[PDB]
């Protein structure tokens, strides 16, 4: 579990330390401390349910480029670990679902 | 709408079975698949097994296949059996549905796709624990 820190009003950025080899399709989960996991991004390049417009992921194009998911405008409430279910096509099928990470919040 | 409800003992002695039973209200099982998950505290979450219409009980390979999971469209709900069961398995468990997907990127008649499931809606999920106490 790798800690990273963001302030208030910045623009935070997650990448999971899992790399693909050829077409991709992540997920994000965002899981609260005693509440059921929230999917925020299911496709890598749209968001699943209405949430607030402040989650992005980055499209499948020109393979070569990492995952990474931004959030722009970030709150008190943004304090959850994020798990990136990775998927592959030279991997077969994918159970664990990741080294999660844990975002800290700066005031 | 769906609506997803949780059952469970709780408290269970060693070696013996634990069943856990998720019940659904305001659909049918028409085109609702259907997963469970534990999660296990100090550690990340585990996906365990998952259960559709075809009755097609795929277990993860890391887990010795010691658990069956059963549904039953007469009473609507579903059920998951863990057999010899160890105290280090202390974990909290979570009912959910599972969306299928399917990923293109070549020529489709060759077979050049695969398919992705995708967790949309999640449940409470009960806290059971085992001891010989
Ligand atoms: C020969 O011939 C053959 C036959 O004809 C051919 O083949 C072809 O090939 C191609 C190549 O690759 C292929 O492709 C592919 O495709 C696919 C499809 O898809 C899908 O799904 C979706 C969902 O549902 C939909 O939406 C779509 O749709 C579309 O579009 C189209 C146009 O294009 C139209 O028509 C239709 O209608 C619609 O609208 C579909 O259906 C696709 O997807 C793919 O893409 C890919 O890759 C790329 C890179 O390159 C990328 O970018 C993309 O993306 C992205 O986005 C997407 C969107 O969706 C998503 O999903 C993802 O995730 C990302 O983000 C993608 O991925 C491709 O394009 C085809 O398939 C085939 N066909 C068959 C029938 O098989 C060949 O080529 C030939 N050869 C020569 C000429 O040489
Ligand atoms: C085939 O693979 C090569 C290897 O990466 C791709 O090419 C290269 O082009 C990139 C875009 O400028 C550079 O960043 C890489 O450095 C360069 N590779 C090397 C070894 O210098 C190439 O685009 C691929 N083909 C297609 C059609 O995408």
């Amino acid at each position: 579990v790798r800690p990273l820190s963001v302030a208030l009003g910045e623009t935070a950025r997650i990448s999971c330390g899992r790399q693909a080899l050829g077409s991709r399709a992540v997920q994000w989960y965002q899981h609260r401390p005693g509440q059921a996991p929230i999917l925020l991004i299911y496709n890598n390049q749209d968001r699943p349910s209405g949430i607030p417009e402040r989650f992005s992921g980055t499209p499948d194009i020109n393979f070569g480029t990492r995952a990474t998911l931004t959030i722009s405008g970030v709150e008190a409430g943004d304090e959850a670990d994020y798990y990136c279910h990775m998927w592959d096509s030279r991997s077969g099928f994918s159970w664990s679902f990741g080294g999660a990470t844990r975002l800290t919040v700066l005031g | 709408q769906v609506q997803l409800q949780e059952s469970g003992p709780g408290l269970v002695k060693p070696s013996e079975t634990l069943s856990v039973t998720c019940s659904v209200s305001g659909d049918s099982m028409n085109n609702y698949y259907w997963t469970w998950i534990r999660q296990s505290p100090g550690k990340g979450l585990e996906w365990i097994g998952y259960i559709s219409d075809r009755e097609s009980a795929t277990y993860n390979p890391s887990l010795n296949s010691r658990v069956v999971i059963s549904r039953d469209t007469s009473k609507n709900q579903l059920s998951l059996k863990l057999n010899s069961v160890t105290p280090a398995d202390t974990a909290v468990y979570y009912c959910a549905t599972a969306r299928r997907g399917q990923r293109i990127y070549g020529v489709v008649s060759f077979g050049e796709f695969f398919y992705y499931y995708s967790m949309d809606v999640w449940g409470k999920g009960t806290t059971v624990t085992v001891s010989s106490a």
